[PDB]
RNA sequence: AUAUGUUAAGUGGAAAAGGAUGUGGCGUUGCCCAGACAACUAGGAUGUUGGCUUAGAAGCAGCCAUCAUUUAAAGAGUGCG
RNA sequence: UUGGCACCUCGAUGUCGGCUCAUCGCAUCCUGGGGCUGUAGUCGGUCCCAAGGGUUGGGCUGUUCGCCCAUUAAAGCGGUACGCGAGCUGGGUUCAGAACGUCGUGAGACAGUUCGGUCCCUAUCCGUCGUGGGCGUAGGAAAUUUGAGAGGAGCUGUCCUU
RNA sequence: GGGAUAAGUGCUGAAAGCAUCUAAGCAUGAAGCCCCCCUCAAGAUGAGAUUUCCCAACUUCGGUUAUAAGAUCCCUCAAAG
């Protein structure tokens, strides 16, 4: 469950350290998001340098919610923080050094570049 | 189809007819299709 | 009604048989039957039919001249048979018979099946010319207007199911 | 075709092909018999009626429902049968099958049939507008005294009445409702159960009506 | 209810500029068994586009100049172009 | 809509917005079907048919409005005492305090600002949401049903193949 | 998914020798309309239908006495309130 005005850690070296969501894109009236959902968001704490800077409005994909996802075999997965990877409007990222574990459930959302730049996917 | 109270021939080849209670004009170019309304 | 004074409607070996209110026309390709009218009366004096209107009113003058055309078009497709020819234009439009029913390929994602009915034979000449043949002018006009509701002609190139001598109004629209 | 009566035992889960967990409602569709065959020549419509759970016979000083009465003896005697607690008609079935007295067993369905399950709801009692209907409640602070009331019930004096269909409070209620396009996943013939995929309306030991999908 | 009409819209049982005919009634009028009005198809001309000829334009940028007759009969082309 | 008129109400017809709950028109915002195009396609434009359903979340302003950030298939326009306060708030404003500007000799005033400023009601009838009792249904019962009718539903994106 | 249609699209076809979607006909045509789907429904006073059960005498039969099938009071309860 990630809605408007949730602070998320940014899980790569795209230039951002914290980001808050404006809208959950998708359909009209869409309230929450989970792993694999793209959100549009403004960075609040930014690294000095990098690419993005404080006050940019970026699109970004959800990796590793704290209220994680359910799988077809009745399995679950949950994480200790909400994280996020800033993408570059072709489902490809801005950085090359994605941090932290990524949920498996975005392999099927054509985020294969985010998977290959990541640590162990679970 | 141009609906208008004032249906008229626009060129000389356009003809004026009544279909189902309404005054229409028929012509070879389809820009002169009119029905009155 | 000058189509009603010329109410001769000259027959042939086709033998027109009245039935009182309506008329059946039989011949070499026969058995058409049509409930015509009540006011228009009928007389076969020696060999031809005749359609006579009373009272000279507007309803009796409209409905009389149609009733001559309803005798005459029954007795002439049973005499000869009505044919309306329709044509494909386009790069890769191939009509062909599936036996009794006709199958089009007009640029869709699917073939279009025009299922036949009685008194109608579909014949394709060279995959681009289709003939509809039959004995009644309304039934071979109705099915010769469903073949081109599949794909009507188009102004910018001409592609689509045409009639035989149709003048397709064309435009010159370039990028 | 293929109607049957049962009762809700409860709810479990089952694993399937490639280990997929699928939720499951166990329905004990036991001892159903065909109890009266109805014909258009007598009634106007073709149906059978199935009696579900047999109860004890006629007793003279019976004070409760588990002993049948004399109209229910003689009705379930015209078929060679025991008197049943629940009796329902099924008119989607073919009337030319189902001889009267047939024990319509649990293996009329195969794993993978689409079905409709008809049952009553739970029944919640007298409930208010934001629970009986999905109404937005008022603000809980900022001075307000409107929380769980219904809102306005009309317009002022054009329509000087309240229109019907107003969605006011009252009994949430156990009323009949169908869930459509459920699957049968597993038919245990010896236990006489059906595992239907998902949840069906009603409380436990209720009554269901598993018949095949009209869609 | 009689008698004679009218209207076909439920007009009756709410409008206007205008738009059309839809039928009534009353005229005036010019056409015609020397055969009209359709429609039938059949000659469609020619010097010649002649001139200003006009991007060449030869029914047509625009000035028309638009005379004779291949002719029973059509135009220095009615006109679609 | 701004008005005009002064007909109802001054032994009271009580409040602008917002909230909750809506409902109705169609002069249609999206989706449906068409005509025309100065419509190649992709897009459009314009007109016609149509109310079935749908028609976002924030920032600023008390604001209606408006601007703006995001979206969305679309973020329709109106009517219902500018719908709805014996359903709610009371920010806006006609109360007493105080202050500025301005005006007045003054007490004061502005319809200029600014800070603060008590929201009563146990539902009789109608109407609505549930629920029982009585009687009728030409014998009395138990059980299953017919459906005259009424109500609910009804939206739509994206992607892949062609 | 069916019917019937809107705007539209036609076929045949006169009136009006032609032409003409209309006048007589014949089609086709939408998230709309009617079904289809889901509920609720014989207080549907038109009160429906099927199946099963029950069958009285006293007695100006006025009524009473009892009762049938069936219920209910009461009592134990909740899947119901
Ligand atoms: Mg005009
Ligand atoms: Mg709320
Ligand atoms: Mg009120
Ligand atoms: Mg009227
Ligand atoms: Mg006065
Ligand atoms: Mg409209
Ligand atoms: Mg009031
Ligand atoms: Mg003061
Ligand atoms: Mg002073
Ligand atoms: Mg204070």
């Amino acid at each position: 469950m990630i809605q408007q005005e949730t602070r998320l850690k940014v899980a790569d070296n795209s230039g951002a350290r914290e980001v808050l969501t404006i809208k959950v894109l998708g359909g009209s009236g869409r309230k929450t998001a989970n792993i694999g959902d793209v959100i549009v968001c403004t960075v609040k704490n930014a690294t000095p340098g990098g690419v993005v800077k404080k006050g940019d409005v970026v699109k970004a994909v959800i990796v590793r919610t704290k209220s994680g996802v359910r799988r077809n075999d009745g399995s679950y997965i949950k994480f200790d923080e909400n994280a996020c990877v800033i993408i570059r409007d072709d489902k490809g990222p801005r950085g090359t050094r994605i941090f932290g574990p990524v949920a498996r459930e975005l392999r099927e959302g054509n985020f294969m570049k985010i998977v290959s730049l990541a640590p162990e996917v679970l | 189809m141009k609906v208008r109270p004032s249906v008229k021939p626009i060129c000389e080849k356009c003809k004026v007819i009544k279909r189902k209670g309404k005054v229409m004009v028929i012509c070879e170019n389809p820009k002169h299709k009119q029905r009155q309304g | 009604s000058r189509v009603g004074k010329k109410i001769i409607d000259i027959p042939s070996d086709v033998t027109v048989t009245f039935d009182g209110n309506h008329v059946t026309v039989k011949g070499p390709k026969g058995e058409l039957s049509r409930t015509l009218n009540e006011r228009m009366t009928f007389k076969q004096e020696e060999n031809t039919i005749e359609v006579v209107r009373p009272s000279d009113s507007k309803e009796d003058r409209t409905n009389h001249g149609t009733t001559r055309a309803l005798l005459n078009n029954m007795v002439q497709g049973v005499s000869q048979g009505y044919v309306k020819v329709l044509e494909l234009v386009g790069v890769g439009y191939r009509a062909q018979m599936q036996g009794k029913d006709l199958i089009l390929n007009v640029g869709y994602s699917h073939p279009v099946e025009i299922k036949a009915e009685e008194n109608i034979t579909f014949s394709v000449e060279k995959n681009t010319v289709v003939k509809v043949e039959g004995i009644s002018k309304e039934q071979v006009g109705a099915l010769a207007s469903n073949i081109r509701s599949v794909r009507p002609p188009e102004p910018y190139k001409g592609k689509g199911i045409r009639y035989q001598g149709e003048y397709v109004r064309r435009k010159e629209g370039k990028t | 075709t293929k109607g049957i009566l049962g009762r809700k035992i409860g709810m479990t889960q089952v694993f399937g092909e490639n280990g997929e967990l699928i939720p499951v409602t166990v329905v004990e569709a036991k001892e159903n018999v065909v109890l009266q065959k109805k014909t258009v020549e007598v009634d106007g419509y073709n149906a059978i009626q199935v009696g579900f759970e047999d109860k004890k016979a006629y007793k003279k000083d019976a004070k409760s429902n588990k002993y049948a009465n004399k109209p229910a003896e003689g009705h379930a005697k015209k078929a060679d049968a025991a008197p049943k607690r629940f009796i329902r008609e099924f008119r989607n079935v073919d009337v030319d099958a189902y001889e009267v007295g047939q024990e319509v067993s649990v293996d009329t369905f195969v794993a993978g049939d689409v079905i409709d399950v008809t049952g009553v709801s739970k029944g919640k009692g007298f409930q208010g507008a934001i629970k009986r209907h999905g109404q937005s409640r008022g603000p809980m602070s900022h001075g307000s005294h409107f929380h769980r009331a219904p809102g306005s019930v009309g317009m002022a004096s054009d329509a000087s009445r309240v229109f019907k269909g107003q969605k006011m409070p009252g009994r949430m209620g156990g009323n009949t409702v169908t869930v459509q396009n459920l699957e049968v996943v597993q038919v245990d013939t010896e236990n006489k159960v059906i595992l239907v995929k998902g949840n069906v309306p009603g409380p436990k030991k209720g009554l269901v009506e598993i018949r095949t999908s009209i869609k």
